[PDB]
């Protein structure tokens, strides 16, 4: 999971 | 927004759609290319091809279970492109590049047409 | 093999499937969550959820145009997860995390359940 | 396009  | 994103989600979705294709699950159309038949999901074809997008948004053709391609289309070129739609991988070879490029132009698959043109330009 | 790969293909496919969803094109099922209704593509639901995969591979349920979820399921939690299926983006907030995690467990969406558990553990 |  990432900060888009 | 303040959303988080799962990097591998799109790839995992496509992998599963290809698994459904391999087991012939919920396929809703047959694409006829001369003597060959290819089963697929209308939604995946529309998502990958400007031609299928135009076909399945037509109020009459959206309901067809069989689509016949132009007789000039090569079944192997179509097969290579159908595999690319469901996997992101393109089996581009010296022996098939002309048929693949012609099929991608007909199907309106701009990124495939672009790499074919570049690979052909490198060999001249 | 000797294939080449188009990095953005899977993301572009999912973006187009979400565009079809937004315009209600070729949606083939209604998911009922209490008083709310959500239109979707069976194939996308199966590709994202262990529960929908089990439902639409059943010889009788594969043909249903309406699926009713358990009354304990929160429509907002479902909506957030449906958006995630079609976009890879999850709108996880302090106010919705419990409903989202419960819905993801019911839908069998393992990666969503995992991030919810980690975000909850960080706040305790 | 890349070599996968
Ligand atoms: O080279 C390409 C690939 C492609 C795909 C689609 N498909 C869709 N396009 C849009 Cl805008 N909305 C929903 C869908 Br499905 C249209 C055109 C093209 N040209
Ligand atoms: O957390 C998750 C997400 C998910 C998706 C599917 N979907 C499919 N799985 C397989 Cl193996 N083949 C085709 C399809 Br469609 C099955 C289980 C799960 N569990
Ligand atoms: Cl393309
Ligand atoms: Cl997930």
């Amino acid at each position: 999971w990432v900060i888009p | 927004d303040s959303c988080i994103q799962f990097t591998r989600h799109a790839s995992d979705v496509l992998l599963n759609l290809n698994r459904l294709r391999s087991r012939d699950i919920l396929t809703d159309v047959v694409i006829v290319v001369s003597r060959e038949q290819f089963r697929a999901h209308k939604t995946v074809l529309m998502a990958c091809s400007g031609l299928f997008y135009s076909i399945f948004t037509d109020q009459l053709k959206c309901n067809l279970s069989v689509i016949n391609l132009d007789p000039e289309i090569n079944p192997e070129g179509f097969c290579i492109l159908l595999d690319f739609m469901y996997t992101s991988r393109l089996n581009l070879r010296e022996g098939n590049i002309m048929a693949v490029m012609a099929t991608a132009m007909y199907l309106q698959m701009e990124h495939v047409v672009d790499t074919c043109r570049k690979f052909i330009k490198a060999s001249e």
